């Protein structure tokens, strides 16, 4: 079934704008939305088919008090995305309240696309955590979607924000988002601003314009995570089959990301596989262990190398994991596209369930716990107090995320057979 | 996934006494599967047939179709009839 | 019109349906060629009345 | 037999003026009606033949309190339509009374053409519902025609008016027109001002001059609805032969429209069919379902593709009839004309009996019911009161249209075998 992407918030709208542009050039598409003449791939899932080959992405763009939003509209690709479905604070509470009054028109825009498609399998959100308007509005829309569309499976390309710690309420906003995400997301793929900023400092000298350049890094991961779905394959063609292996227990649905070519701008599989297990290529910042690992390689890979390669990574043990889940690394292979350059034709990515990401969740919980005692930034803005007089959703969120922090470490232990 | 999918809903659901072996349903699903594949509609798609060999008395518990004799049959042109021997395509069926 | 017309119509309706189901059944036995039966009930009206044997 | 079109009222006279002009260029005719030197069609039905190839269509132009009709006369096409048959309020009652005094001279103008033609098969009215002068005069002339030609059949290109709701009596005028139209019209083809205005906003930026541009949209549908008759074919070479399939029960004789390329300014048959069933291509604004669908395609269409196209549509199920009968999508095919542009080499239209149109009838019945209680606009004009002192034709109309509203929903039910 076709996938509908609910890109929301200024930050989320920036990475959806680029992700669709990335699949414009990668696929046989043009800024008008029509196919290029020069142009064997499965464009049905991601791109709606118009009568005159105007393959329009099924993007849902949500904006709130737009000013810099108009920049997406003044672009050569404005015609490419024309489902004609765009509808008009820095606080999590401020975003949640604004979403509630406009919920029905934004929800009808969801319906239109659902009716238009032959079918709808999942809602992929370009979510921004502690995103000012992006968070709060995104949590609320996350709660409505599961109730209305229980059958579908949701994913979140959460850009978890770590900038070395401006938002003084950033921990409070993030704390609330996770309680909803844990509760109302079937899957989440985690990314980190600092981890990518550190990569940007590593591969390039770019430091001050970190957000503009890092957009390309988030994009390469995003296009890559779905390339097996976008291009024809003998296995995991459906999104669901892919999702099951990466998330073995429902609560632990957060996925770590890595790219074998930190710089993609021959190499045998035995090599490309080993790079994913080096921490310099990872993009995320008591014993600790992965729960299950998966990898997808691109290009005309030599296959015999993989049997040697898979048995080879095994002797290397570069990846240390002994979870409750069996955790064999899974090997996938896909075709690099026939439009984009063949430089570094072989290039890989890995998506894995790792207990280390628990540490990133605890750090915002640490900032929040410190901030909660001080009550330095309760906002006490009338919106914040009137929306939350008890201020007990933050405590409800704190116990739910602490259960998550606890569950992760329970995964490390030998007995996750018992309740976690 | 599709040719197997429609059949599975029916096989598990009921019609278990070879009511899923109606030549009409078999042909209907096959054409449906071929059309909906999206890899393509081609002169090559011709010679594709959905068929059966051993006849099931009834489908068993768990609807296993553990040896269900549904034979995909492929016709071959005179010259390549020599190149592709009947025994050879007999083997091809096994993986299916 | 209420009764006499209906009396003529019911016998013709049964006879036409009898001459119609026997025909679609005797055409269903054969193996483009089957696009004949598929098109005749494109909605699924009288999708199947009497299963033969 | 030749078709005589009784175009009446300023709005109706505007769409007949254009429809005849559209068939002027499409057929081999110049603005003086002369056979074009540059020029395979059946012109006998729509165009009378003069000895010097003067193709004067059998148009009957009725002008009441003329203003627009003065402009039709100052046109290059004034010579093209010269049967020399044009004869001299905003209330339905005001229009009906004016028609009654001049009924015999307008009716003799009908006779002249009937005598002149080898034969006469149907009267096609460019009717305007709640058209001020156009309604009331049109209802009265609708009643006279059936009595005089009991064997003959009357069609109505009703431009049902929906402008988001100026006429304060608009619901009252429309209410009366339908009662006459339900019992005294063999067929009706429904169009909607808002539905077309929404299409105008969609395909173009035109908003303020909605009436002038929408005339072209009503015309393309009108020329197209007759192209199977105007050009010879294997089947659908008589109006009546075509009318039967579209109207299965006499009461439900209202027909919905659609055009696959609203932006007509290659495409396989499988594509042009699927595009049409989508609701953006439709031009009309409890379970609901079609009673029977039909489609006609004019372009470079492969013949064997169409029978495969029908099978593909059956699988797509984009629309399901689910009626009491064997109603099936019916594929029909015609020749696009030479001389005029062949853009959108393949381009289609659909005419269908749909129970959704009941909702549009109920909305004017809703405005009227609300208006009837208030009695805000009883007119009480002496014409209105003297013509209708009892004001019970409105109630007679209300029960007849309510029977129609009821009959439609009965069609949706499994038992229309029982009385509806
Ligand atoms: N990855 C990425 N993150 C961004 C970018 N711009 C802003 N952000 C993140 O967006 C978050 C704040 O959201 P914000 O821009 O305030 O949303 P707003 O309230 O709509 O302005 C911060 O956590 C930033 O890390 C960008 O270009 N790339
Ligand atoms: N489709 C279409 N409808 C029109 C146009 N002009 C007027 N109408 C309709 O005509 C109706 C009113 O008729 P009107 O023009 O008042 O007739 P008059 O009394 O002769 O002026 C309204 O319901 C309008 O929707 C036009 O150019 N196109």
């Amino acid at each position: 079934r076709e996938i509908i992407t609910l890109q929301l918030g200024q930050c989320g709208n920036q990475i959806g704008f680029e992700f669709w542009k990335q699949l414009c050039a990668e696929h046989g598409i043009s800024p008008e939305g029509i196919v290029e003449e020069f142009a064997t791939d499965r464009k049905d899932v991601f791109f709606y088919q118009a009568d005159d080959e105007h393959y329009i992405p099924r993007a849902v763009l949500l904006d709130l008090e737009p000013r810099v939003i108009h920049s997406i509209l003044n672009s050569p690709y404005a015609k490419l995305y024309n489902p004609e479905n765009i509808y008009l604070g820095n606080n999590w509470a401020s975003g949640f309240s604004q979403g509630e009054k406009i919920h029905e028109d934004i929800f009808d825009i969801i319906d239109r696309e659902a009716d238009g498609s032959d079918s709808l399998e999942g809602f992929v959100l370009c979510h921004s955590i502690a995103g000012g308007t992006g968070s709060g509005l995104g949590s609320y829309l996350l709660e409505r979607l599961n109730d209305r569309y229980p059958k579908k499976l949701v994913q979140t390309y959460s850009v978890f924000p770590n900038q070395d710690e401006d938002v003084v309420v950033q921990p409070y906003n993030s704390l609330l988002t996770l309680k909803r995400l844990t509760q109302n997301a079937d899957c989440v793929v985690v990314l980190d601003n600092t981890a990518l900023n550190r990569i940007a400092t590593d591969r390039l000298h770019i430091q001050n314009p970190s957000f503009s350049q890092i957009n390309q890094l988030v994009s390469t991961i995003m296009s890559a995570s779905t390339t097996t779905l976008r291009y024809p394959g003998y296995m995991n063609n459906d999104l669901i089959g892919l999702i099951a292996s990466l998330i073995p227990t429902p609560r632990l649905h957060f996925l770590m990301t890595g790219y074998t070519p930190l710089t993609t701008d021959k190499t045998t599989v035995l090599d490309v596989m080993r790079r994913l297990l080096q921490p310099k290529n990872v993009m995320v910042s008591t014993n600790h262990c992965y729960i299950a690992i998966l990898n997808i390689i691109q290009g005309e890979v030599d296959p015999t190398q993989v049997h040697k390669s898979l048995q080879r990574i095994r002797e290397r043990k570069l990846a240390n994991f002994i979870p409750w889940g069996p955790a064999s690394i899974q090997v996938a292979l896909s075709r690099k596209s026939p439009y984009l350059p063949s430089a570094h034709r072989v290039s890989g990515l890995m998506m894995a369930n790792h207990t280390s990401i628990s540490s990133l969740f605890e750090r915002t919980c640490r900032q929040y716990d410190k901030l909660r005692k001080r009550e330095a930034f309760l906002e006490q803005f009338r919106k914040e107090d009137m929306f939350k007089d008890n201020f007990d959703e933050m405590d409800t969120s704190r116990e739910i995320v602490q259960q998550l922090i606890d569950e992760y470490h329970a995964a490390t232990r030998p007995d996750y057979i018992s309740w976690g | 996934q599709s040719l197997s999918d429609l059949l599975f809903e029916k096989l598990g659901a009921g019609q278990t006494p070879g009511e899923l072996l109606n030549p009409l349903v078999l042909n209907s699903v096959l054409s449906k599967a071929l059309q909906c594949s999206l890899h393509g509609d081609t002169p090559h798609a011709s010679n594709l047939s959905l068929a059966l060999k051993y006849l099931p008395e009834v489908f068993a518990p768990n609807a296993p179709d553990v040896l269900s004799c549904l034979e995909l049959r492929y016709k071959v042109d005179w010259p390549l009839n020599i190149v592709i021997t009947e025994g050879c395509v007999s083997k091809y069926s096994g993986v299916f | 019109l209420v009764s006499g017309f209906e009396a003529t119509i019911n016998k013709f309706d049964k006879n036409f349906s009898a001459h119609l189901l026997d025909l679609l059944a005797r055409l269903s036995i054969y193996s483009g060629m089957a696009s004949v039966i598929s098109r005749l009930d494109f909605n699924g009206f009288y999708t199947e009345r009497l299963e033969r044997l």
